[PDB]
């Protein structure tokens, strides 16, 4: 909603869409015809807004690629990625080694 | 009217299944282009962060017009569903003419 309005989603579309770049590159040719370049402009609006929900999606699976924690892993904001079916075991000796360390640093 | 009187109907025929308030529609619960029933939950919507399905009225072949994750308004327009149209067909032939304007109480 801040970074990726439908202006930005249209120009995405303006290099995906098979119908939406033929329609566009025909509207490109010069002098056509008046009649013609009417209804190309019709026909390219109608795809354009038929496509909205569908690149919509497309927009917020992209923004969710930035939400990963691969990139956190990555910028150092947790210590690591860890699968559940085996969290049990890894937090059972993570917090043993923990409080080991805290009674020697205590020392 | 005095002692005569006349009677309105109010329109409810073209089978168009509407929204009943604003919200979120999330999914549809049928395919486009399945045979439902009435009484059948044929969609699911939000409104209020509390989720409400919603019944088809009538039986016949429902096509969905929004896409699943839109926005909704009362009496918007969801999903036309094909009836054998039993009657009511074409009840519209809209009025286009003037009212009667005879006096005007402008003194």
């Amino acid at each position: 909603e801040i970074k990726f309005r439908r202006k930005d989603l249209v120009k995405t579309m303006r290099r995906v869409d098979p119908v939406y770049i033929h329609l566009a590159e025909r509207l490109g040719t010069p002098e056509l015809s008046t009649a013609e370049r009417k209804e190309l402009e019709n026909k390219l609006k109608e795809r354009e807004e038929f496509l909205i929900p569908i690149y919509h999606q497309v927009a917020v699976q992209f923004a969710d690629l930035h939400d990963t924690p691969g990139r956190m892993q990555e910028k150092g904001v947790i210590s690591d990625i860890l699968d559940w079916k085996t969290s049990r075991t890894f937090f059972y000796w993570r917090l043993r080694r923990l409080l080991l360390e805290d009674l020697v640093k205590k020392k | 009217i005095g002692n005569k009187t006349c009677v309105f109907e109010k329109e409810n025929d073209p089978s168009v299944m509407r929204s009943p308030s604003a919200g979120k529609l999330i999914q549809y619960i049928v395919e486009d282009g399945g045979h439902v029933f009435a009484g059948q939950c044929y969609a699911e919507i939000e409104v209020m962060k509390m989720v409400m399905t919603l019944t088809a009225v009538e039986s016949g072949c429902i096509h969905y017009v929004k896409r699943p994750g839109a926005a909704l308004d009362p009496g918007c327009v969801l999903a036309k569903m094909q009836l054998d149209n039993p009657s009511k067909v074409q009840q519209a032939e809209l009025h286009t003419g003037s009212l009667p304007r005879i006096q005007s109480t402008a003194l």
